[PDB]
């Protein structure tokens, strides 16, 4: 299917208001699973729920455990850049 | 799976 490059934009004090599941130790790649009303993610829009992320600000999230995924993630700042692809 | 809220 196709890549999509999303756009997100939040300042420090937000979360990026996408809840993930899945991640290697799953077999499963890095799953949106929730998009959070109101949050930075829901008000930029481009991410749904079942997309998987293939990378974050250029890194590569494809063979990541959950933990792995979560700090990466968590570590993005101001401009976020994701690429997804709908599974 | 685990569910994390980011
Ligand atoms: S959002 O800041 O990119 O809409």
């Amino acid at each position: 299917g196709p890549i999509r490059k999303v756009l997100l934009l939040k300042e420090d004090h937000e979360g990026l208001g996408i809840s993930i599941t899945g991640g290697k130790e799953h077999g499963v790649p890095i799953l949106i699973s929730e998009i959070h009303p109101g949050q930075p993610a829901d008000r930029c829009g481009g991410l749904h729920v079942g997309d998987a992320i293939l990378a974050v600000n250029g890194v590569n999230l494809r063979d990541t455990k959950h933990k792995e995924a979560v700090t990466i993630l968590s570590q993005q700042r101001g401009e976020i850049e994701f690429e997804v692809v709908y599974v | 799976v685990q569910d994390t809220r980011l």
